[PDB]
């Protein structure tokens, strides 16, 4: 249907509200109501809220109410999904949709999805851990809360074949970003919040 | 919510004999020294009014009596209030009072008297009270058993907010409080005339002029009433609501109207002095 | 009409054939009440089938929905390479609308033995209490696999079985890297430390080592 | 309000005053049907209505006893025997908003004939075809309620109109919204007629130190005779003097 966009990662900490907003492209905002549900590494989606812009009615589920604050804005064709209380349990991927009036509804389009994972610690950069060798091109790159980190080997000289590892998620501040290319060659790590080169010279 | 109240003392009711007493002004018309015949609802000279009371002894059973029935309303009611601590505050007319039908709610609690026309659903048992509290000394409002819910109402004549007594003082009766209710031509008039007493019962002899109070602008059918009362629920009294309370001292003498020809007597400033009953007697005659 | 139990739970084994996404429930569902969604690679959904039985705007008739009372079946004849997402469910034919769990569909590939890539600490990382030997198994199909080393006694816990997610890769082959999060202490007190897997392929493909 | 949910207003016991909306120069219609557009003030009622709703300007003509259209049949169904007046106006400058004005609906699609004086807040999708809807829009459902959608750059026809249907009543209960009773100046000691609440006739209005009690009007003789009253503004005793008669 429409064309949705959502806004950006919004990474924050266990214990400040925010709200995701969500534009209307295409036709009007008045006669197709928006909806919201979140999907969780490994749970299912679970609906939340559907709010009626013409009506000016929301809803809410059994598990969400009452913790949620669902809004709409129709002068700029705009959707607004404000969660109060962000639990550590909380870290979904909200997805926007858009659903037809009545008591029954499907979810025909999709948004884009926003991260909004509550463990804002501290701000500390990526620790490239010089791996010696025993023998071949790997470097850990760990103790880094920043998800966005790009890998790479050389630029290109040496990146083939490197299967990207996701980071697990550890006590606070601290994340796995392995990563090992099948065998100057450095490991070209980058940080997206702080650029900084930490790329260590351990080949064998 | 409403609350059953039970621990009620079961005995067969009393009756007494108004003295010349239930005679209000018949119309808005000024006079001196005449003799005028009218021909409205008054109350018989000498009649058989029912006397109801409420007590509460502290003996071995005593009497916990709690006296505030249904009774019908023919074509007027001669409502008397002798007591000493405020305990009838007020009535609740209507038909049925099954919250079918409009009904009459005329209530004086510590605040304001608050007059209201609505479709309440009443109780089986509507009474008032007051908690005393040891720990500060006042006398504030317990519970409000009138009604549990409220329809659309018709008319709202909350007067202005002051502040009562409720304090149970003990003696005699020292306060009389007379009431005729009518309903002719839908206007359902009230009059009240408050005197001085200094006896327990037996209400004494003597002439009261009634004068008007209000002309609210009702009509609805009403054909049944009752009585609400305040119980002084103090803290020698346990258990749940409906067995701890006190009666305190308290006793109405409602009568039924009828049509009659009287001859009142007016005075140099028209007010009513004496009244001849012309049907009791042949000297009246 | 309150859960989407999926019954089948991997569809990797050829794209070559028609597919079940049975979404069972334990309520009787409605009159044909029932959506379809594909999620490819964690990104916005799209929306396949309505009611069941009809097609979707622009979905092509590639796919196929079958079912009419509680055991729904979702057909795909003729499976092409890019049907390779997760499908959902959708029953919004009772008042709270709920979503299932989905089968992924991918290629299949041998069973050929991992690497045995090792790592072992330098002196920066060893004093930094993270003595990490970081050992990838490459190239494996199945994604049912058990890491295990040969830490001093038989084996070890926790620092040898990280199992960090491993993704997929365009020959469906896959690779669990188990860094050992122990501390300096425990590091220079075991054994050479050999890495293996458990798995049907090889058990024991360990060719490389580290002592001390 | 919208159209669909008029809210209504009792308003019974109290003195209700039609000038200041009939000689006002700022309504657009004012077409009373039944009761004539004067004499209202001397018409006293039990109790009275106010509907209140918003439509546009082609819709004012549809709010009449008989009438045909989506907002006459369909939102709101006025009786064949109306007794009150409906009032209307312009409220283009403060209603419509810049950029759509989505904030008053009204109702398209039903299945019945509305009866007179109802009121259906129901949002269930309505069937166009004979398939059962089952609650879902998308295959050839339509839902009840659209959405105006007032801009200020619109001609006459699309104008927001506030519109105030008042609505008379004269149940068996006594009256009691009544109208104004005017009053005049205090003549006295001259031969005049006067016109108080319950008399009515002529005399000589006097002073008189007669001191009634406060809770009556006037006052009688032996004979049934009435020859002194109080004034109904001011709480003076007046002496009605019988107006000089004879014979020649
Ligand atoms: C009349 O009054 C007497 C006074 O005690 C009472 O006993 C009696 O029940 C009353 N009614 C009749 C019908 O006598
Ligand atoms: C409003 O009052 C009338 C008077 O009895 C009653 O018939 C009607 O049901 C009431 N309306 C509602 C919504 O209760
Ligand atoms: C009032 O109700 C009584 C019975 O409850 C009935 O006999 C009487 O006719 C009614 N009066 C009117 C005016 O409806
Ligand atoms: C009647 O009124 C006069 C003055 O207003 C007063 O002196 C007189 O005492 C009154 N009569 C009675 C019986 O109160
Ligand atoms: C009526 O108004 C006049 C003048 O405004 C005033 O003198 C008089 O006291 C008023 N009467 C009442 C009953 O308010």
């Amino acid at each position: 249907q429409v064309q949705l966009v959502q806004s950006g990662a919004e990474v924050k900490r266990p214990g400040s509200s925010v709200k995701v907003s969500c534009k209307a492209s295409g036709d009007t905002f008045i006669n197709y109501a928006f909806s919201w549900v979140r999907q969780a590494p490994g749970q299912g989606l679970e609906w939340m809220g559907r709010i009626i812009p013409i009506l000016d009615i929301a809803h809410y589920a059994q598990k969400f109410q009452g913790r949620l604050t669902i809004t709409a804005d129709k002068s700029t064709d705009t959707a607004y999904m404000e969660l109060t209380s962000l639990k550590s349990d909380d870290t979904a991927v909200y997805f926007c949709a858009r659903v037809f009036r009545g008591s029954q509804y499907w979810f025909d389009p999709w948004g884009q999805g926003t991260l909004v994972t509550v463990s804002s610690a501290s701000t500390k950069g990526p620790s490239v851990f010089p791996l010696a060798p025993s023998a071949a091109l790997g470097c850990l790159v760990k103790d880094y809360f920043p998800e966005p980190v790009t890998v790479s080997w050389n630029s290109g000289a040496l990146t083939s074949g490197v299967h990207t590892f996701p980071a697990v998620l550890q006590s606070s501040g601290l994340y796995s970003l392995s990563s090992v290319v099948t065998v100057t060659y450095i490991c070209n790590v980058n940080h997206k919040p702080s650029n900084t080169k930490v790329d260590k010279r351990v080949e064998p | 919510q409403c609350v059953n109240l039970t621990t009620r003392t079961q005995l067969p009711p009393a009756y007494t004999n108004s003295f010349t007493r239930g005679v209000y002004y018949p119309d808005k018309v000024f006079r001196s020294s005449v003799l005028h015949s009218t021909q409205d609802l008054f109350l018989p000279f000498f009649s058989n009014v029912t006397w109801f009371h409420a007590i509460h002894v502290s003996g071995t059973n005593g009497t916990k009596r709690f006296d505030n029935p249904v009774l019908p309303f023919n074509d007027g009611v001669y409502f008397a209030s002798t007591e000493k601590s405020n305990i009838i505050r007020g009535w609740i007319f209507g038909t049925t009072l099954d919250s079918k039908t409009q009904s009459l709610l005329i209530v004086n609690n510590a605040t304001n008297v608050v007059i209201k026309v609505c479709e309440f659903q009443f109780c089986n048992d509507p009474f008032l009270g007051v908690y005393y509290h040891k720990n500060n000394k006042s006398w504030m409002e317990s519970e409000f058993r009138v009604y549990s819910s409220a329809n659309n109402c018709t008319f709202e004549y909350v007067s202005q907010p002051f502040l009562m007594d409720l304090e149970g003082k003990q003696g005699n009766f020292k306060n009389l409080r007379e009431f005729v209710f009518k309903n002719i031509d839908g206007y359902f008039k009230i009059y009240s005339k408050h005197t001085p007493i200094n006896l327990v019962r037996d209400l004494p002899q003597g002439f009261s002029a009634l004068e008007p109070l209000v002309d609210l602008p009702i009509g609805i059918n009403i054909t049944r009433f009752q009585t609400l009362l305040a119980l002084h629920r103090s803290y020698l009294t346990p258990g749940d609501s409906s067995s701890g309370w006190t009666a305190g001292a308290a006793a109405y003498y409602v009568g039924y109207l009828q049509p009659r020809t009287f001859l009142l007597k007016y005075n140099e400033n028209g007010t009513i002095t004496d009244a001849v009953d012309c049907a009791l007697d042949p000297l009246s005659e | 009409e309150i859960v989407l139990t999926q019954s089948p739970g991997t569809l990797s084994l050829s794209p070559g054939e028609r597919a079940t996404l049975s979404c069972r429930a334990s309520q009787s569902i409605n009159n044909r009440h029932l959506a379809w969604y594909q999620q490819k690679r964690g990104q916005a959904p799209r929306f396949l089938i309505y009611g069941a039985a009809s097609r979707a705007t622009g979905i092509p008739d590639r796919f196929s929905g079958s079912g009419s009372g509680t055991d729904f079946t979702l057909t795909i004849s003729r499976l092409e390479p890019e049907d390779f997402a997760v499908y959902y469910c959708q029953q919004y034919g009772s008042s709270p609308p709920t979503f299932g769990q989905g089968t992924k569909v991918e290629i299949k590939r041998t069973v050929a033995a991992p690497s045995v890539f090792i790592f072992p600490p330098s002196d920066e990382q060893l004093k930094s209490g993270t003595a990490s030997v970081v050992c990838l198994l490459n190239n494996f199909y199945p994604r049912e696999a058990k890491v295990q080393w040969k830490v001093d006694n038989a084996l070890q816990s926790g620092n040898s079985q990280e199992s960090v997610t491993e993704q997929d890769s365009k020959d469906s082959t896959y690779s669990l890297s188990s860094t050992l999060t122990l501390s300096k202490a425990d590091y220079e007190k075991h054994k050479v430390y050999a890495c293996e897997v458990t798995h049907q392929g090889l058990s024991s493909p360990v060719t490389k080592s580290f002592n001390r | 309000a919208s159209v669909y949910a008029w809210n209504r207003k009792r308003i019974s016991n109290c003195v209700a005053d039609y000038s200041v909306l009939y000689n006002s120069a700022s309504f657009s219609t004012f077409k009373c049907y039944g009761v004539s557009p004067t004499k209202l003030n001397d018409l006293c009622f039990t109790n009275v209505y106010a509907d209140s709703f918003v439509i546009r300007g082609d819709e004012v003509r549809q709010i009449a006893p008989g009438q045909t259209g989506k907002i006459a049949d369909y939102n709101y169904k006025l009786p064949d025997d109306f007794t009150g007046c409906v009032i209307a106006w312009n409220s283009n400058n403060l209603d419509s908003k810049v950029g759509g004005n989505y904030n008053y609906l009204y109702r398209l699609f039903r299945k019945s004939n509305l009866k007179p004086f109802e009121r259906d807040i129901s949002t269930e999708i309505y069937q166009a075809g004979s398939t059962p809807c089952n609650g879902v829009e998308g295959f050839n459902c339509y839902f009840p309620l659209q959405s105006y959608g007032f801009q200020p750059t619109n001609g006459v026809g699309y104008q927001p109109y506030r519109v105030v249907v008042l609505s008379f009543e004269l149940l068996h209960a006594p009256a009691t919204v009544c109208g104004p009773k005017k009053s005049t100046n205090l003549v006295k000691n001259k031969c005049v007629n006067f016109n108080f609440n319950g008399l009515t006739g002529t005399g000589v209005l006097t002073e008189s130190n007669k001191k009634f009690l406060p809770f009556q009007q006037f006052g009688r003789d032996i004979a049934d005779t009435t020859d002194a009253v109080r004034d109904p503004q001011t709480l003076e005793i007046l002496d009605i003097t019988p107006c000089s008669f004879g014979g020649v």
